[PDB]
């Protein structure tokens, strides 16, 4: 079933476009004029819709009757396949799970249980009473309000999309001499705050690495966040605990308004032979205690 | 329903840039189209060659 | 560059380069547990050029 | 930083003011990021060289990288006999004339950067004013709910300029294709054949042939046709936002509007100052009907 | 790191352990014929910074024959940090300090003929340059394990390389390994973090489910009279009236719902 | 931050957010007007 | 230290006042080099 | 192979002790013993030096660096100046609108004490010293009623308070003004009193509570450094929120934070937050 | 790395942890929420710096 | 060793005048100090303290923590008895 | 874990991995019937520093044991030496004798998947030339003892 | 001569600047720009 | 509904009071102080748990036997106390001072102060970034002119159904597409 | 030197859950009114 429906594209036929349709579509794609039909749907989107509804319309049961698969048959293939997984295989799996299932796992509700069982066409214990209960309760809202397909639809901060950060920026440069490319040069690219943009840079580096089929620098998150690293190390040594320091446990000292002046004139008057000296990753460290806190993790160093 | 209706409408229909008095439509102390003073100015003029 | 890159990619996983791929699972590594320090990233171009 | 961000906001704002197009925050910041990295490159290369300032006679010498860093100081034993105060002032003034020379260099460099930046903005800017629908009215013409009123005075003084040939479109692209047509016409001619064997010819081919760049050599390997981003004909960030969430739409259009207003206010301030400097305008409002009577 | 004449030149920075004292070296050969990196003996006193943890400047100071470069003709001194221009990770040598007589590298005027050995290559990204196809592979000392003149694809071909990267449809393409990247601030917001236990670190994120003894009467009263408010501990359960259940990683700052 | 922004998303109505995330929506009589559509939370009732 | 320059700080505002009523507010070399400190330490302050 | 900072290449003719290795002199047990002891205490001495450089306060370091900076070869004599530039200036005040006149320090001979005040600021009422009418009553202190003045003036939301002027009282004021619990303060060199300007924020005061340490003058509480150190610690988190003021043997009025810094104990005055 | 901390679930013996005797079996302690235990020598297979 | 300890006690130029030298003049033996350290030693090096560190972010999100069966989660009210179960664990 | 602790331990540890350690670990992987780890380890080894130095070497014993376990354990896409035929699989396969995979059909499906891939990625496929034919000459079928 | 834009007749201006910037709230340069600007327009520019 | 009218909230950034709160409800003297954990009377305790306090500890009326003691008093007391509590941030702003916790935010600022030396500090000579309009530009065209204006750059009939870009929206259209408009109209 | 460990501070209430913040209070999280310039 999986081979015929999902994997074989060549057997998939699409409704053929008329000549008028071909023209209107072309001229829509090449040059946009406002007020137009917002749909203009890519045959890519269409195709993927047909596939996902092929996953909708898949039902199990006796296959001497209509449907293709025994349930036992399905979980059998599933079991053979799950044992069959490599490292990056089950990595792809767990990513796929974190992206699709996991958020749904957070947004569920009793109101869905019937629908939740309609996926496998399994019959519940209480099915009539759940019919009644869920009918009465879904009565209290819009039908769009209650369907689990649409509950994830909006995401804050639409200016930077995860889809668009998949291609990492200027990867054809900082690949080739990663030392000449401190986090600053790239951080001018994003209109976000500090913690967020450094976070994003880490993700860029990792995506890039996995893309080029080489292993990523795991010391990179420690390098970009170095100040946060050392603050956490010294906090862990101070309050005795293992974890990451959170806000409640910060010192209650109140600095004066001008407290930063000394450091301000020290920074404003600094000077550097080259730009590498300006931002090297290790300028955070002076005493030996600094070097002992920064590398305590690698028993190599 | 009505309130967010109004919010969307007032936000989409708001003007921007500088007017004839050299200021924003939302500027603090100085105003434009007082008592439909421009509306009437179109009433009596009209647009024709 | 293409060869330095090729080699690094190959010693990352060999199973990417097989026509019929065998099972690819991570094993131990000879440099240490921190071996990534001596391994990672992409081949680097000479800085003069 | 400032001179750039002002111009970029000019572009973004204008882009939404004239046509209904929004620029993606992503894009807006990545322009600036490119300026920044340009400056950074110029810095990288600027530190490989040194500038020498010199004070009295030649007897106080200061060697400093153009960024203002100090590398060496040479001094006559004459200086050693002065005072600590005067020694300090002397060296400090040499350092100053060094920083001066360096800063002259850097400012040429920066002029160069500004030019590259402009050249990179040009397909966008000339993207918005080179369309058959683009227009402007004089800033002194009254605007009323129907449309814009006619400025009365000096019917000679108003000249409408036109950037577009009104007959069939000749785009910049046709001009570049014309340029390479003339390149080939010149090359393939007999006199051009003899010229391609000169030093001038091979300088031309080394700089401006990309086609002959060996595989893996830095730089573009084809000649590129000039980018075409016609503003009213290309949907950019408003269509994606309108499909996804209305709220981000309203917020981004709001940002563009605000930026445009701000730019316009700046232009009004500069105009006012230039008007005061030449004495046509007073230093406090003397004409309040120009404000209160609307 | 640059290339000339067939070999590498790298800038590096030698440093004491406390990084009090430092020396730059501009062009150093990267040569993997040296088991251990060699410096001029004179630097031993220049690099000695007697801190608190090392009352004498160095942890290790001894005499070795050191006849490899050219009976105790040299001195092993450790540990001196070394920062190479390309690499993000410091490399920690215990170098041979050689006097003038043992070996004198003055070799050209102003030029000290310093080089880097496998002491420091093992610790850098430079090490990946040591494998077949790299730029140091030519300069490895001859072995049964290292074939001198073989083409790269010949060698890797023997190790079992068949086609190019992900060329066969059976192996997934490298860049689909990571498709989605999760950043809380850019999408759906932060998690709602609760705990049952002593602290956030000592407890579980989970509340107790509906099947608890103390929750059953309450949940009952809550199913039957749905509209009025009900007393109980049944509030603390993972299950409740509202369509939004309490389970870990609820995104509560998300616009929808 | 003395006066933080708080929850700013208008994609649903206040009453729809309230409805989904709060049990308090089920008891409209027990809540004053100023708090009516304003709560996203579940409340426990303890009778002393 | 000389009580030549005095100040008054509100939450977000800063007042630097030159006090030398005897010589008619004529600043000495020390007092001026001091003022260029108080001015930029007041001006580079976080809350001003 | 170009080398920077390494001074003449290959140094100059210096072999190590172990490498050169001249034949070891046989010292009598005397010589050897003495070598061991002098070089042992040489190492001890060095360890001391390093610890002292580690523990040096920043102010000390700055004074040192800028002292060396100005250093000349000859120790030059001070230059004769104007008749004087160095009179501490009088803090500015307005004569016409006033709590009190700012009295010149040039009049320092005219001044009285807190007990027997010289006639000045006649146009203003004079605060009276607060003393017990009978035996069982507490014996009041300028600190006691300083705190209660401020507390009551904070409850009535007044801008200015006229308050008793003694050494530790205006000490307390300077400390509170440091921490920003008080908008400002001034001593007009009026004998009896001086004035404090209160600060309000968000409609109520900046001072939650202000309390004296002792009710009597006959009771004097001493604060161990460990106690003042306990205050700073809220179950493992460093808390400077609340301020405690105290006298030192050195007659300084300090908060508990500086006290803990230099590990000195002091006599308690008041708490405020 | 996290130091081992006393009075945990797998640390504390029965009578302090629960007021009852609970049998110590190396298989399936429901109270301790573990499925199974292979019981190697504590510090042997782990790295020492850990 | 602190303030409770026993006290330590205390025209021309002195012998401590000569050892001192201007940082402007090149010193005795040209010991290759690292610039960063001499910056830090005279107090002019821009500070990076723990005060400048923000939150340490979760970068790679761990795993879903699945509900671990406890003794208070049982589908029969009987299995959690008073004679058997004294608590969830 | 033991293999890491071999170079991590100051007291009992060796500076570089001894050959003894290598062939020991390999022998554990052979004796665990652990395929993936054996392959990856072998390749990692021949990519190590000790290998390039000449210190560790792949011997004939390691090599042939490696091959032994490579034969006798299940391969993900293919049937392996030491896969036992099942008489009763005829219930499904349709035949009692032969092996339940045909390398020819497997190759063909590989070609098909190659085109389906080029389509999924580029949206369009180049039609092969008319002179193009799949070369099946190099394929041999499964032999069974 | 246009040496400066600002002029005022108000007594003890300094106090009013202080107390005005006490009532102000945020540090975002939007806020700062408006607060400063409004201060300037209402007093130091001579509109009225 | 009287309880929802009186709702209070608590800033949990600090997770418990950072100073002692001494406050009395009518006749009931209450102390809310910082503790290592939650310590309180069972009822007061799960009231303080209702706020999400980890580190608070609280006591009502010295000795527990002290009058007046009612269930009412026990509740009203702890709620009154919590309602008198000041958050640390609020305290810090109250004195016009910067909290130790919020200083990290200044870091990027301070960072590019340090990094502004050299070219990054440099501005283009001659150019302010403020460019005033001088002339008036209008490129608009009569419809018949733009009918075939973009045929070479793009396809013919470029402006076809475009309502904003044409004075005659229906020109250039082939009959079918003209019919479509009316078709949706009726 | 601070012998109370932040590791163990608290009181188990049994089933009663309470919220904690990873960093700041959730209300202070999205700053969009100054970011997207919606303010008076
Ligand atoms: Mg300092
Ligand atoms: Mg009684």
């Amino acid at each position: 079933w999986y081979l015929q429906n999902i994997l074989s594209l060549e057997l998939l036929k699409l409704k053929s476009k008329t000549n008028a349709e071909k023209i209107a579509t072309y001229r829509s794609y090449m040059r946009s004029l406002a007020s137009g039909k917002d749909n203009t749907m890519s045959d890519d989107d269409v195709i993927r819709n047909i596939i996902k509804e092929r996953w909708k319309t898949l039902e199990f049961g006796d296959r001497n009757a209509g449907y293709p698969c025994t349930f036992g048959d399905y979980i059998q293939f599933l079991n053979e396949w799950f044992k069959s997984l490599d490292e990056e295989g089950m990595q792809r799996l767990r990513e796929h799970f974190d992206r699709r299932i996991r958020p749904l796992l957070a947004v569920m509700s009793p109101v869905d249980i019937l629908w939740l069982e309609a996926l496998t066409q399994n019959s519940p214990h209480n099915k009539e009473q759940l019919q009644r209960k869920i009918a009465f309760q879904t009565s209290l809202g819009t039908p769009e309000f209650f369907d689990m397909s649409k509950r994830l639809r909006y995401e804050i901060n639409e200016d930077y999309k995860v889809r668009d950060e998949l291609g990492p920026e200027l990867f054809a440069l900082w690949s080739k001499a990663p030392e000449r490319w401190p986090p600053e040069r790239l951080s001018k690219m994003y209109g976000l705050d500090f913690t967020l943009v450094r976070k994003i840079l880490v993700w860029h580096h990792f995506k890039a690495c996995y893309d080029a089929c080489v292993e990523p620098d795991w010391s990179l998150p420690k390098r970009l966040f170095a100040l946060e690293w050392i603050r956490d190390v010294r906090a862990r040594k101070h309050g005795l605990f293992y974890g990451k320091m959170r806000f409640a446990e910060q010192k209650i000292t109140f600095y004066s308004d001008r407290f930063l002046f000394r450091d301000l004139v020290n920074r404003r008057e600094a000077s550097y032979a080259n730009v590498w000296e300006m931002d090297d990753p290790y300028r955070f460290l002076q005493t030996e205690q600094d070097y002992e806190d920064y590398w305590g993790d690698n028993y190599d160093v | 329903m009505g309130e967010r209706m109004r919010a969307i409408i007032e936000d989409y229909s708001k003007g921007f840039g500088l007017g004839p008095h050299g200021h924003s439509p939302t500027h603090d102390t100085i105003h434009y189209n007082t008592l439909n003073a421009e509306g009437e100015r179109v009433r009596d003029l009209g647009y024709t060659d | 560059y293409k060869d330095r890159l090729l080699s690094k990619q190959f010693f990352q996983n060999p199973q990417a380069f097989e026509v019929v791929p065998d099972r690819h699972e991570r094993s131990v590594q000879f440099g240490g547990k921190w071996e990534y320090q001596r391994t990672h990233g992409l081949p680097t171009v000479d800085r003069n050029e | 930083m400032e001179v750039y961000r002002r111009i970029t906001e000019r572009v973004r704002g204008a882009l939404w003011a004239h046509h209904g197009r929004l620029m993606s925050e992503r894009q807006f910041h990545r322009i600036l990021a490119f300026v920044y990295n340009n400056k950074y490159e110029y810095q990288i290369r600027f530190d490989r060289m040194e500038v020498v300032g010199r004070e009295w006679g030649g007897r106080v010498e200061v060697v400093t990288t153009p960024a203002g860093f100090l590398k060496r100081v040479r001094v006559n034993p004459c200086v050693e006999d002065l005072t600590l105060y005067q020694q300090q002032q002397l060296i400090l003034s040499a350092y100053a004339n060094a920083c001066a020379d360096g800063r002259k260099l850097m400012e040429q460099a920066e002029m160069n950067i500004y030019k590259q930046f402009l050249k990179d903005l040009k397909p966008i800017v000339m993207g918005i004013r080179d369309n058959p629908e683009f227009y402007t009215v004089s800033e002194n013409s009254i605007e009323t709910i129907g449309g814009v009123l006619q400025t009365g005075d000096s019917n000679n003084l108003c000249h409408t300029h036109r950037t577009i040939p009104a007959a069939k479109a000749r785009q910049p692209a046709d001009e570049v294709r014309a340029r390479q047509e003339w390149e080939q016409k010149w090359i393939n001619s007999p006199r051009g054949q003899s010229w391609a064997l000169t030093l001038r010819g091979k300088t031309y081919f080394a700089l401006h042939g990309p086609q002959y760049r060996p595989r893996g050599a830095p730089g573009a390997k084809k000649e590129t046709l000039p980018l075409d981003i016609p503003a009213p004909y290309t949907a950019m960030d408003e269509k994606r936002l309108l499909k996804k969430n209305w709220m981000a739409y309203l917020d981004n259009k709001h940002v563009a509007e605000v930026m445009w207003t701000r730019v316009k206010i700046a232009d009004r301030e500069k105009r006012q100052r230039l008007l005061q400097e030449t004495g046509r305008a007073w230093h406090r409002p003397i004409n309040e009907e120009a404000i209160n009577r609307w | 790191f640059r290339m000339s004449g067939g070999d590498m030149f790298v800038e590096y920075k030698v440093l004491s352990r406390d990084h009090r004292r430092s020396i730059r070296v501009e062009d150093a050969i990267v040569d993997p014929t040296f088991k251990r990196t060699v410096l001029p003996l004179g630097w031993l006193e220049l690099l000695r910074s007697p801190s608190l943890r090392l009352p004498t400047g160095y942890f290790v100071e001894e005499t070795v024959h050191v006849s490899l470069p050219n009976e105790a003709n040299a001195i092993i001194a450790g540990p001196v940090v070394l920062y190479i221009t390309g690499q993000s990770v410091p490399v920690v040598l215990n170098p041979y300090f050689v006097p003038e007589g043992t070996w004198d590298m003055r070799t050209r005027d102003g030029e000290l003929d310093l080089r880097l050995g496998m002491d420091a290559i093992e610790q850098c990204t430079l090490f990946s340059e040591l494998r077949p196809g790299g730029l140091l592979y030519g300069k490895l000392p001859e072995n049964p394990n290292v074939r001198r003149n073989e083409s790269l694809r010949a060698t890797l071909g023997r190790y079992g390389m068949k086609c190019d990267l992900a060329e066969s449809p059976l192996v997934p393409r490298p860049w689909t390994r990571m498709r989605y990247m999760f950043i809380d601030e850019l999408q759906r917001g932060p998690k709602l973090t609760e705990f049952v236990g002593h602290n956030p670190r000592n407890g579980t994120p989970w509340r107790f489910s509906q099947n608890t003894k103390y929750f059953r009467i309450g949940i009952w009263r809550d199913t039957i009279r749905r509209n009025d408010m009900n007393e109980g501990l049944h509030a603390h359960s993972s299950w409740q009236k509202s369509p939004q259940q309490s389970v870990p990683e609820v995104r509560f700052l998300a616009p929808y719902p | 931050d003395l006066y933080p922004e708080g929850f700013q998303w208008k994609h649903k109505l206040n009453t729809e957010y309230n409805q989904w995330r709060s049990n308090t929506w089920l008891t409209p009589d027990l809540i004053p007007k100023e708090h009516r559509g304003r709560f996203l939370c579940n409340f426990q009732l303890n009778i002393v | 230290a000389n009580r030549t320059i005095t100040g008054n700080d509100g939450r977000f505002s800063k007042t630097i006042m030159i006090n030398e009523p005897q010589c008619n507010q004529a600043l000495s070399a020390k007092t001026a080099s001091e003022l260029s400190k108080e001015i930029d330490k007041a001006t580079n302050a976080v809350y001003s | 192979a170009k080398v920077y900072g390494a001074v003449p290449p290959l140094g100059a003719a210096q072999g190590h002790r172990l490498l050169h290795g001249k034949r070891e002199r046989e010292g009598s047990l005397f010589a050897v013993a003495n070598d061991v002891k002098r070089d042992e205490r040489l190492l001890r001495q060095q360890l001391n030096a390093l610890l002292e450089e580690e523990r040096m306060p920043m102010q000390a370091r700055l004074q040192r660096n800028e002292a060396v900076s100005s250093h000349e070869a000859v120790p030059q004599t001070p230059l004769v100046d104007l008749p004087g530039v160095e009179r501490r200036r009088d803090l500015p005040a307005d004569p016409i609108t006033r709590l009190f006149f700012q009295h010149k320090g040039d009049h320092a001979l005219y001044y009285g004490t807190y007990d027997k005040p010289s006639v000045q600021d006649d146009d203003r009422v004079q605060i009276e010293k607060r003393v017990p009418r009978r035996r069982e009553e507490n014996l009041y202190t300028p600190i006691y009623d300083f705190c209660h003045r401020i507390r009551e003036a904070t409850e009535q939301r007044k801008r200015f308070v006229v308050v008793p002027s003694t050494i530790e009282t205006r000490g307390c004021a300077r400390v509170m003004h440091d921490h920003g619990l008080v908008a400002g303060f001034r001593d007009f060199h009026n004998d009896r009193a001086f004035a404090v300007e209160l600060k309000y924020f968000q409609g109520d005061s900046t001072i939650n509570v202000i309390e004296p340490c002792s009710y009597d003058g006959r009771t004097e509480f001493e604060w161990s450094p460990k106690m003042m150190r306990r205050l700073l610690n809220t179950h493992g988190i460093h808390n400077r929120l609340v301020v405690y003021i105290c006298r030192t043997a050195d007659n300084r009025i300090i908060d508990h934070i500086h006290a803990v810094k230099e590990n000195i104990g002091g006599r308690g005055l008041m708490m405020v937050h | 790395w996290a130091p081992q901390m006393e009075w945990g679930i797998e640390n504390t013996p029965s009578q302090e942890q629960y007021q009852e005797h609970v049998p110590d079996t190396t298989d399936a302690d429901f109270r301790k929420q573990r499925r199974i235990q292979s019981r190697p020598v504590k510090w042997f297979y782990e790295s020492h710096y850990t | 060793g602190g303030p409770g300890s026993p006290v330590r006690g205390p025209r021309g130029y002195t012998a401590e005048w000569r050892d001192l030298r201007n940082p402007m003049r090149p010193p005795e033996f040209p010991t290759p100090w690292e610039r960063k350290y001499r910056q830090y030693a005279r107090g002019q090096h821009p500070s990076y303290d723990m005060v400048y560190a923000g939150p340490m972010p979760e970068i790679f999100p761990m795993r879903r923590d699945f509900r671990k069966p406890t003794r208070w989660d049982f589908h029969d009210i009987e299995k959690q008895g008073k004679y058997r179960t004294s608590g969830p664990y | 874990a033991l293999w890491y602790r071999a170079t991590e331990d100051p007291y009992f540890g060796t500076p570089q991995h001894t050959q003894r350690q290598a062939e020991a670990l390999l022998k554990v992987y052979v004796q665990a019937k652990q395929r993936g780890k054996a392959i990856d380890f072998m390749n990692k080894l021949r990519g190590s520093v000790e290998y390039l130095t000449g210190d560790i070497t792949i011997t004939t014993v390691m090599q042939e044991s490696y091959d032994a376990l490579l034969d006798t354990t299940p391969h993900p896409h293919l049937l392996t030496n030491g896969f036992t035929l099942e008489s009763d699989a005829a219930k499904y396969t349709g035949e009692v004798n032969k092996a339940p995979l045909s390398p020819l059909q497997f190759r063909i499906d590989m070609e098909m998947n190659k085109y389906r891939r080029q389509q999924k990625e580029e949206g369009v496929v180049r039609v092969p030339p008319a002179l193009w034919r799949l070369d099946t000459s190099a394929i041999v079928p499964y032999k069974v003892d | 001569l246009g040496w400066t834009d600002l002029f005022t007749t108000i007594p003890d201006m300094t106090y009013h600047i202080k107390e005005w910037f006490d009532t102000t709230e945020h540090m975002h340069n939007d806020a700062v720009a408006w607060q400063l600007g409004h201060l300037l327009e209402t007093c130091f520019k001579m509109k009225e | 509904r009287e309880a929802f009218s009186n709702i209070i909230a608590v800033d949990l950034e600090q997770e418990g009071p950072m100073y002692p709160v001494r406050v009395n409800a009518d006749g009931v003297r209450v102390l809310l102080y910082p503790a290592r954990r939650i310590v309180a009377n069972f009822r007061v305790a799960d009231i303080l748990c209702a706020f999400g306090f980890q580190h608070a500890g609280c006591r009502i009326n010295l000795k527990a036997t002290n009058n007046p003691k009612s269930p009412t008093h026990t509740v009203e007391g702890v709620f009154e106390a919590v309602k008198a509590l000041r958050s640390v941030s609020e305290i810090a702003a109250s004195r016009g001072k910067v909290p130790h916790s919020l200083i990290y935010n200044i870091y990027p600022y301070l960072e590019e102060i340090r990094r502004r030396k050299g070219m990054m500090a440099m501005h283009p000579p001659g150019k302010d970034g403020l460019l005033m309009p001088d002339r008036v530009v209008d490129n608009r065209l009569p419809d018949h002119l733009k009918r075939g204006y973009y045929d070479d750059v793009y396809w013919k009939d470029f402006f076809a159904g475009s309502d904003e870009h044409l004075n005659e929206p229906r020109m250039g259209l082939r009959g079918d597409e003209m019919r479509r408009r009316l078709e949706e109209a009726q | 030197k601070n012998l109370n460990s932040w590791y163990t501070k608290g009181t188990m209430r049994g089933g009663v859950p309470r919220i904690y913040y990873a960093w700041m209070r959730p209300g202070s999280f999205t700053r969009r009114r100054f970011e997207k310039m919606r303010n008076p």
